């Protein structure tokens, strides 16, 4: 592959700055727009107490032992279902 | 900012027999003592914790 | 500088053979005894 | 001055000395554990308790002998002492990081001793397989302390490996190519590469075990879609290279010892020896599932692992025959170190050949998890690694200390050990073939005779170990100072005297390119 | 008096080696005959002889009458 | 003469059969008579006495080949001492049996073994070679 | 190897002492534990 | 001059051998160790049922 | 564009690093970074071995690609010979301020 | 038609030592067939083969656990 | 490779160099005994005459010892070599190790 | 006085304090997991940080201030860093092996399918794609920083390095948000296990890499680096590329292929 | 079962075990031959005062040292792999039996026709009847038809175990969540013993396996009586 750009002559910082502001950061800005468009809360699926999920073989070493470290009440049910 | 590397070079090259970890001056000594005290004290505490945990407390 | 030469490049003294015998006895002896006392410890528990 | 020198060291010799002392102490611990094993088995019935206390002893025996005796002595001890001297380097590349590799070991050992003191210990085998090692069948802190002990030993050796590779590649005289470095230096370099690649995989596997035990992951738990067999793959991906890690520095020392006491300037077939160690190191990464022939693997997989495992015999045979060819025409000096090396060659060969028996998966179905495997590996470890260690120790003791051993005592010690280890392990072949399982605290009555003899053997080795301590004491007690050493022209490590000054090669060697 | 004859003076080690490697080989072939005959062939024959006229039902009846079975009296 | 530790970097004397001519003479310092002998050595060796020839040899070399290559009685000490310590080991095993081991299981009682042996024969344990093969089921005895 | 005579010779008697003390340092503590096994188990 | 081995070698060999054999024989035969040898040619089988 | 502000080694290197850099500019090697090139090694044309003391270890690779290196102390005074190949070496002592 | 059932025959889909998927597949197949048959008012007797095979191969505890989970609504396989 | 005759000739020439020095004498003998052979009488003869030019009686005796040693268990070799060297031994006044009692343990 | 170019290091307490910090962190984790206490762990983390700070401080003193980093010493450090990165690659390899083992042969407990029944994977085209663009962009900006430094350009080196660090922070914040928003957890069977442990160790390495870049930023501010001698920067850049490549493998394997 | 002072394998009860014995014999000869060749050559190297200490050329002899061992390995591998693929061949079983490992006992399920299952525990030493074998007898034996191809399926409901019967050449690990298959065929009636062959905790030494091999008609009646 050769991308589709095309440079080389001298070489160095100026080219990489050109790539930083002309390709890399624009790509980030575009992906940021794409992301902040498909964002903002999806409908949570019905709770089903599947035995291969919400595993508890030992209480967690924090909280009440039953909440995952970055527990999100909206989308993370407990073994007994979504919080009240 | 200004380039003060030459000043630090003079300081750390002073012929005073000090090891590099103490050559910055009195603050090195303090930070060293804090570190070693926490390590050695912590280690004694870990041994106490072992002593406690080696016997049933049911 | 540090001491150089036979008997000086070690963290233990060999200046007196009997004191050395005691230290080596404590050193190797403690290592060999430890598992027996751990077994004793485990047996005395439950 | 004491603390500066011995706790704050940046000196390869002193750090080497620390590792030798640590390894010697660990050897006493490992020896006691092995005697408890053989006391339990020395007559039919129960001596200590059921399989829990028994397998705590067995598990600790292995971890201590491997991680705290063999690796620290060969790599930390002989590696630190000899490698910089053998390449004329002023120290290791990272002399301060080197000291941390050492100091991580007493805490690692403390964590292992904690595991055995809390709850009922970790009676898991040194393999630590789930679900037995999981939080239901081994609830409580013991297994986690074992995992953490392994993490610390792993970090120590990984940083050590980085140090040795860098030192050996970067710090030779400019005229010295890698093909002008002694074979022990090669053996350490290759061992270090094996450590660098294998230990991180173990670290991943035991970390997964840690999270299964404490964070409700299910890597190895079928209830979550996990698989106990995945753990086995990750462990043995490290575990096979590990046994080559244990023996390679031994091969390196054996090459030096055999050359030296044959009065030769060089080992037979140097480039073949380098080739053999590299081939063994490489092949050592593609064979691991020979530890898993009974887990239910596909037939073609079992055919491949059978064949790949056997192939290692080729480069290994080159080394054995090259040692024999080094002896050929030698002015043989029957020193105690030479006796250790000759014992090594024969006993390593025996254990290698029983390995070949085991490589046949069909036969391994019947021999797996029996004493035949125990016999196989004690011939390569207790009569390979240990004999190479004892050989190197008696050979280089005068370099490290500046004092001589009593050669007669050292020959007596060798004789007792040789009888003891063979009486201990040879009968275990019979026990394995006739079906005695591993990790048993008691056996059906038919197995009594061989177990009795094996246990009697272990006591003979105990006597040898006690005598070894006395022999070291006698040397330091009498203080016979070294004067002259033969063959310095081809053994650079001796050329700075005995013991060498704290700082050696402050002015580097002169080697021209021609 | 008489002069001593000139003996062979060169390659004494190599000659010793040559002679004994062949002897090491000849032993191996001599032993190969032994282990094959005393162990391997003996085993083949023992199994062939055992099964040639072996009657499994008769074997079972003897065991049954001896009272060894849970499933058969 | 007297070898010093601090001479380690200097060429040294060695007696070994594969290095017959070492880097230095055994004795470098010469007395008045020994100087005269070294001068005499510059003339015909036929004029040297046997004693003078031996003295010249012993100035140059420490031990002769016959001396340096001599066999010793060391093996007796090694083998004897090894057997003593192996013997001492049996004392430890005697102690263990007396003070550590309790009784073995009742299944090793003579009568149990006799009955167990018959039951093994009744179930034809190893009937091809190993066990029952050695019993004569016709004569009701062990095969000769 | 060559070496100087011992700077501090260890006589046969002294060796007997060093050897005995060394052996006892291994044997006595382990012996004590194994002797008292029944006491530990049945308690 | 005669060394340790010249003076004591014979005695060390003789006594070591004698002691070793004597104590192993005693240990093997006199203290109730059960070796559990083969019953073949040794044990008379007895009715068990 | 334009901006400097980054010091050079010439401006800022110090200690041993600076010594090595300055010596290299003069084609000198006081810290033994380079392999010395051999002479014919005869008694008239011996390999000249610099040293800051009165003895230095020589390693002799007698023939190209020999894996075995022959090691010996070279002392101030009369040229010495490799004990394997006999090539001559002579010590040339004195000073690091060379 | 295949009567005189002895045990589950060799299945080329599952030729190796690990037979877990064989048990699983036949359990799925039986219950999928049974659902298909009860829905269209047909005969469950046509599903019998899969039933015999999974009964032969599957540990009792697996079958029991799977049955419980189907009843609970927590069976993770598609039926 | 070179014949036995050529090997011997090179070694005779080595020791026959008029101004051979002490170092070269030792180097020659210490190298020669590394080979799988007992040196021909003509080689030893040249080495002994080198000893004479170097005023070194002791080394001449030592050379005779190493000939015996290189023969190992072949007891017939040394007496043959001494036989062949007798005219040279007589000419140079070299006593054998045996004549000097140096074969005694 | 030495006449080789290698560094004889002053006797140092940091190896011992580091080793003890390891004991404290591990016994601390044990205390936390089994005896409901964070005390040992917090002490261990503290002494570990203190050890790292003073050790690397001293390396800067030894090099920038004392001149011990000759070309030969630098070359050793190059090898050291490369070998360290290799060991880290093998560490991640273990987790990728676990992931492929579980996903290529999903067990009956999962529904015999991947992703498991009841698992709703993130959309790889949303925040995970954004994260990918972010780390790739930071690889470009760090390369700009490297060239500016070699060309002697202080201001542009600082600007490019700041941009690189900002992107590292952005990734870390995006990942933290994604962790919070994820409808599955570490306890959600082998899917959750592989996802969070693999991406979690990666996230830790991003934090480590970002910290290393921040160290370089402040050293640059203090003029430590010359246009020719700046191994700390090179090492941080190599480590940063390593972190990028691991992400690319995670993205392709776990987020995309495993969705 | 093993007998006192046994040196080798238990007598073969199955054709596959017979094959393993002959293959072991083949391999062990080679093991003996190499070990002795090495011991002999070693003693040869060490028993002469003759010396040759100059540099020795290596390449010619290294050809021998690589080629000969390679040939020997092929001579082992050929029959080894033949047996491997023989064991793997399709054989059509007449019966399927499951065994589940537990701490610390085995359970058995014969569910081809009826729901037959039971637990199998070691007979405690204090309860052995005269003539019974310490640590080996069970309360409920695994009764099986002789001279018939039987499919054994092996799993666990807790930790790892391993189901082994040495005289039949059998050892299959018992892994929870996994169903491992092996085939079994006894040439003879009788009692064939094995022991748990994966470390599984406190009573690992004490959960044995006893197979009772009888004619089909006896097996059928036993099966019916066990319902
Ligand atoms: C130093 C340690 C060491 C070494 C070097 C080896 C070397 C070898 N090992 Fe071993 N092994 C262990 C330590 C070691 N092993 C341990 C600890 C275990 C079990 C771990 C556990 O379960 O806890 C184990 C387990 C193990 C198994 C698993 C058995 C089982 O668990 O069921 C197998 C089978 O493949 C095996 C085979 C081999 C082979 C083929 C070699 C070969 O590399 C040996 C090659 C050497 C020779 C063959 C001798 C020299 C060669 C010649 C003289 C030439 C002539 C020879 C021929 C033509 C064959 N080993
Ligand atoms: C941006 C990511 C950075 C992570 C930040 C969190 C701090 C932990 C430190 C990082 C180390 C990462 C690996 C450890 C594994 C577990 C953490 C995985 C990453 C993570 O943070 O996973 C979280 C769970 O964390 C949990 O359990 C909490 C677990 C915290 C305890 C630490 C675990 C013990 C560490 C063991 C490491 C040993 C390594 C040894 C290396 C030696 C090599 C030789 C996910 O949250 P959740 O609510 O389940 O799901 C989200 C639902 N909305
Ligand atoms: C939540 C976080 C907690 C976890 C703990 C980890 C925390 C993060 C630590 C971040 C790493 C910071 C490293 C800073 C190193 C600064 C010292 C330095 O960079 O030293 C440089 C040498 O490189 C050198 O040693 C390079 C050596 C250092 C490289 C090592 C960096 C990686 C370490 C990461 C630890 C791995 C953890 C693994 C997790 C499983 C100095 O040489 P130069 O730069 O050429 O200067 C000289 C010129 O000035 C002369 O003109
Ligand atoms: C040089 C400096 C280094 C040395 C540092 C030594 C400090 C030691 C003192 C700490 O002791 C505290 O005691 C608490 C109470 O006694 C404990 O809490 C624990 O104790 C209870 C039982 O678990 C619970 O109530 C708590 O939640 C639980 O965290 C816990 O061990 C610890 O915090
Ligand atoms: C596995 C390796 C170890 C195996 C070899 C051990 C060899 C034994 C060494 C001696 O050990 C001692 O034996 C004494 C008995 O001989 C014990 O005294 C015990 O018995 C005496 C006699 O009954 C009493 O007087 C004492 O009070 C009582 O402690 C004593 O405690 C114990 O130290
Ligand atoms: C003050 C300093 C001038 C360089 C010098 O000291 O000689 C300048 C040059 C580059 C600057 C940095 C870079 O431009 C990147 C950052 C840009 C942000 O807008 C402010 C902070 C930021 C981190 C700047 C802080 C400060 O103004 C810097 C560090
Ligand atoms: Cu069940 Cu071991
Ligand atoms: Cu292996
Ligand atoms: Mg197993
Ligand atoms: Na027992
Ligand atoms: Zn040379």
């Amino acid at each position: 592959a050769s991308a589709a750009k095309g440079d080389h002559g001298g070489t160095g910082a100026r080219t990489w700055r050109f790539l930083t502001f002309g390709l890399a950061l624009p790509s980030v800005a575009l992906c940021t727009l794409n992301s902040w468009l498909h964002s903002g809360h999806r409908e949570r699926p019905a709770f089903i107490p599947y035995h291969h999920l919400r595993i508890r073989t030992k209480p967690f070493s924090w909280g009440d032992g039953n909440h995952t470290f970055f527990h999100n009440p909206r989308v993370n049910p407990l073994p007994t279902g979504y919080e009240k | 900012f200004e380039n003060r590397v030459a000043e630090k070079q003079k300081l750390f090259q002073e012929d005073n027999g000090l090891p590099v970890h103490l050559k910055g001056g009195a603050t090195d000594n303090i930070l060293y003592r804090v570190t070693m005290t926490l390590c050695l004290g912590g280690t004694l505490y870990s041994l106490y914790c072992l002593g406690w945990a080696s016997f049933p407390h049911k | 500088h540090y001491e150089e030469g036979p008997g000086k490049n070690i963290p233990f003294s060999v200046e007196n053979k009997w004191r050395l015998l005691a230290m080596m006895t404590l050193f190797f002896g403690s290592g060999f005894a430890a598992p027996f006392f751990i077994v004793r410890h485990q047996l005395l528990k439950k | 001055m004491f603390i500066n020198r011995w706790l704050f060291s940046t000196n390869h010799k002193d750090i080497g000395t620390l590792y030798l002392l640590f390894g010697a102490w660990a050897g006493m611990v490992g020896t006691a554990l092995s005697l408890l094993i053989r006391a339990e088995l020395g007559q039919p019935g129960t001596l200590l308790g059921d399989d829990q206390i028994y397998n705590v002893v067995v598990t600790a025996h292995a971890f201590v002998m491997i991680f705290f005796m063999v690796m620290p002595i060969m790599i930390g001890g002989f590696g630190n002492w000899l490698v910089p001297l053998m390449i004329g380097a002023p120290d290791m590349a990272f002399p301060r990081m080197n000291n941390m590799s050492f100091w991580l070991l007493p805490p690692s050992f403390l964590l292992l001793l904690a595991s055995s003191m809390v709850e009922a210990g970790a009676g898991t085998g040194w393999t630590v397989y789930p679900p037995l090692a999981g939080n239901l069948a081994h609830a409580g802190a013991s297994v986690d302390l074992t995992i953490f002990s392994l993490h610390l030993a792993g970090v120590s050796s990984i940083l050590g490996a980085i140090n040795f590779i860098t030192t050996i590649i970067n710090m030779k005289p400019p005229a010295m190519s890698q093909y002008q470095t002694p074979l022990f230096v090669w053996s350490v370099m290759i061992t270090a590469v094996l450590l660098l690649l294998s230990l991180p995989v173990l670290a991943a596997g035991i970390t997964m075990l840690l999270t299964d035990r404490n964070l409700n992951t299910t890597f190895f738990d079928p209830a979550g879609g996990g698989d106990p067999i995945l753990y086995q793959h990750l462990f043995w991906f490290f575990g096979h290279p590990e046994v080559y890690i244990l023996i390679l520095p031994g091969f390196g020392m054996i090459s030096h010892i055999v050359t030296y006491y044959s009065g030769k300037k060089e080992p037979f077939g140097y480039m073949g020896m380098v080739w053999a160690m590299m081939s063994i190191g490489f092949l050592g990464f593609i064979v691991w599932a020979h530890h898993m022939f009974t887990v239910g693997m596909d037939v073609d997989t079992r055919a491949y692992f059978t064949s790949a495992t056997m192939i290692i015999a080729i480069p290994t045979g080159v080394k054995v025959f090259s040692w024999l060819a080094t002896l050929h025409g030698g002015n043989i000096k029957w020193s105690p170190a030479m006796m250790w090396a000759l014992g090594f060659i024969f006993l390593f060969t025996v254990g290698g050949l029983t390995g070949i028996v085991l490589a046949n998966s069909s036969l391994d179905i019947v021999l797996h998890d029996t004493y035949y495997v125990v016999a196989h590996f004690h011939y390569v470890l207790s009569m390979g690694a240990v004999f190479a260690i004892m050989g190197g120790f008696v050979h280089w003791f005068p370099l490290f200390s500046g004092y001589t051993l009593n050669d007669t005592w050292a020959k007596i010690h060798f004789a007792i050990m040789f009888v003891g280890v063979n009486m201990t392990f040879f009968p275990q072949h019979f026990l394995g073939l006739s079906g005695m399982p591993r990790r048993y605290s008691d056996y059906p009555d038919a197995y009594t005779m061989w177990n009795t003899i094996s246990s009697m053997g272990s006591f003979i080795s105990l006597t040898a170990v006690m005598l070894m301590v006395f022999i070291i004491w006698e040397a330091f007690a009498s203080k016979r100072e070294v004067l002259t050493v033969d063959l310095t022209t081809t053994n650079l490590e001796w050329l700075n005297g005995c013991p060498p000054p704290y700082h050696t090669f402050e002015e580097p060697t002169y080697v021209n390119l021609k | 008096s008489t002069a001593l004859a000139k003996p062979q003076m060169r390659g004494l080690l190599a000659r010793r080696l040559r002679f004994h490697i062949v002897g090491a080989f000849m032993v191996s072939l001599g032993f190969a005959t032994f282990y094959k005959f005393a162990v391997a062939e003996k085993r083949k024959k023992a199994y062939a002889d055992f099964y040639r006229n072996y009657d499994s039902m008769k074997d079972f009846e003897e065991m049954r009458k001896a009272g060894i079975f849970q499933s058969a009296k | 003469s007297v070898v010093k530790s601090e001479d380690y970097a200097l060429p040294s004397y060695v007696d070994r059969r594969d290095y017959p001519l070492p880097d230095v003479a055994h004795v470098k310092n010469l007395s008045a008579s020994q100087k005269a002998l070294k001068e005499k050595e510059k003339a015909s060796w036929s004029s040297l006495s046997i004693d003078e020839k031996v003295e010249l040899y012993r100035l140059k070399f420490k031990e002769s080949f016959a001396e340096m290559n001599r066999s010793t009685n060391e093996w007796k000490t090694v083998v004897g001492a090894a057997m003593f310590f192996i013997g001492f080991t049996a004392l430890l095993l005697i102690w263990e049996k007396h003070y550590v081991y309790g009784p073995i299981p009742h299944t090793f009682e003579e009568e149990w073994v006799a009955k167990q042996t018959k039951r093994m024969l009744d179930m034809k344990v190893a009937p091809i070679q190993g066990f029952s093969a050695k019993w004569d089921y016709d004569k009701n005895e062990w095969k000769k | 190897i060559t070496a100087k005579p011992a700077k501090t010779p260890t006589s046969p008697k002294e060796q007997a002492i060093g050897l005995s003390v060394t052996f006892l340092s291994f044997l006595l503590p382990a012996g004590w534990v194994l002797y008292h096994l029944d006491n530990y188990k049945k308690s | 001059a005669p060394d340790f081995h010249d003076k004591y070698g014979n005695a060390v060999l003789a006594s070591g051998a004698t002691f070793c054999v004597a104590v192993w024989v005693y240990m093997a035969t006199q203290i109730g160790i059960e070796w559990n040898p083969s019953p073949v040619g040794r044990v008379t089988p007895k009715e068990w049922r | 564009a334009s901006g400097g502000g980054v010091p050079t080694d010439e401006e800022q290197a110090t200690g041993l690093e600076r010594e090595v850099m300055l010596a290299a500019r003069k084609g000198q090697d006081p810290y033994n970074i380079l392999a010395p090139k051999a002479t014919s090694g005869t008694k008239e044309d011996p390999n000249l071995v610099p040293s800051i003391t009165n003895k230095r270890i020589v390693g002799c690779i007698c023939e190209e690609d020999n894996s075995t290196v022959i090691w010996f102390w070279l002392h101030k005074g009369e040229a010495q010979r490799c004990p394997s190949c006999g090539t001559h070496y002579k010590l040339v002592p004195h000073q690091l301020a060379h | 038609k295949i009567k005189n059932y002895q045990t589950a025959p060799f299945d080329s889909r599952f030729p190796n030592q690990n037979q877990t998927r064989n048990c699983w597949q036949n359990y799925l197949d039986f219950h999928r067939c049974e659902k298909a048959m009860t829905a269209k008012g047909g005969d469950v007797s046509v599903c019998e083969w899969y039933r015999r095979v999974y009964k032969s191969l599957c540990p009792i505890s697996w079958v029991s656990t799977w049955d419980d989970r189907r009843a609970e609504g927590t069976f993770p396989g598609k039926i | 490779h070179e014949t036995d005759e050529e090997f011997d000739a090179r070694w005779v020439t080595y020791f026959n160099k008029p101004d051979i020095d002490a170092w070269e004498l030792r180097k020659g003998m210490n190298t020669l005994v590394g080979y799988d052979l007992v040196p021909e009488p003509k080689i030893i003869d040249a080495a002994l005459r080198a000893c004479r030019r170097l005023n070194d009686f002791a080394s001449a005796v030592r050379i005779l010892e190493v000939v015996k040693d290189k023969a190992g268990p072949h007891k017939e070799i040394y007496p043959y070599v001494i036989q062949e060297l007798r005219p040279t031994l007589n000419e140079l006044g070299i006593s054998t190790p045996e004549e000097l009692g140096l074969d005694k343990v | 006085h030495q006449t080789h170019a290698y560094h004889m290091v002053n006797p140092s307490p940091w190896p011992l304090t580091g080793a003890l910090s390891a004991l404290l962190m591990t016994s601390g984790l044990t205390m936390w997991f089994h005896f409901n206490s964070m005390t040992l762990l917090m002490i261990g983390l503290t002494t570990n940080m203190l050890t790292m700070y003073q050790w690397w401080r001293d390396v800067i003193r030894e090099s920038t201030f004392q001149g011990h980093h000759t070309p030969a010493v630098q070359k050793g450090l190059r090898y050291g860093m490369i070998l360290f990165i290799i060991s880290e690659v093998l560490f991640f390899t273990g987790f990728f092996w676990a992931f492929y083992h579980s996903s290529l042969a999903p067990t009956p407990e999962l529904g015999g399918c991947w992703p498991p029944t009841g698992i709703h994977p993130l959309n790889p085209l949303e925040v995970p794609l954004l994260n990918t663009s972010v780390l790739l962009a930071s690889g470009v900006s760090i390369t700009w920083a490297h060239h500016s430094l070699m060309e002697g350009d202080r201001k542009h080196m600082l600007q490019a390095l700041f941009i690189t660090i900002t992107l590292g922070v952005y990734f870390t914040l995006l990942q933290a948000s994604e962790y919070y928003e994820a409808p599955f957890t570490i306890s959600d069977g082998v899917y959750g296990s592989t996802f969070f442990v693999a991406t979690g160790f990666h996230g830790l390495h991003v934090i480590i890499g970002s910290t290393f870049l921040i160290v370089c930023f402040f050293r640059q501010l203090k003029f430590h680096f010359t246009s020719n001698h700046h191994f700390g920067f090179e090492a941080a850049a190599w480590y940063w590329h390593f972190v990028d490549v691991v992400w690319l493998f995670l993205y392709v394997s776990i987020y995309w292929w495993g969705s | 079962m093993a007998y006192p002072m046994q040196l080798g394998f238990q007598d073969a009860t199955s054709p596959i075990m017979e094959e393993l014995l002959h293959f072991h014999d083949h391999t062990l000869m080679i093991v003996f031959l190499i070990s002795s060749l090495v011991l002999y050559i070693i003693s040869l190297m060490l028993t002469t005062k003759l010396t040759h200490t100059s540099t020795m050329d290596a390449q010619e002899v290294e050809t021998i040292w690589t080629i000969l061992p390679a040939i020997i390995l092929i001579l082992i591998a050929l029959p080894s792999l033949r047996i491997l693929y023989m064991m793997d061949e399709i054989n059509n079983p007449s019966l399927t039996v499951k065994t589940m490992g537990h701490q610390w006992y085995w359970s058995y399920e014969y569910t081809d026709y009826e729901d037959l299952s039971f637990d199998s525990y070691m007979i405690p030493t204090s309860e052995l009847k005269p003539g019974e074998l310490r640590l080996l007898e069970v309360d409920n034996r695994v009764v099986l038809p002789m001279e018939m191809t039987i499919r054994m399926l092996v799993s666990s409901e807790d930790v790892l175990h391993s189901w082994a019967v040495p005289s039949l050449g059998l050892k299959t690990d018992a892994i929870p969540g996994r169903l491992n298959q092996t085939t079994l065929m006894s040439s003879r009636p009788g009692l064939y013993y094995g022991q748990c062959s994966e470390i599984c905790g406190s009573n690992h030494s004490f959960m044995p396996i006893v197979l009772e091999l009888v004619p089909l008609k006896y097996f059928e009646k036993w099966s019916a009586s066990m319902l």
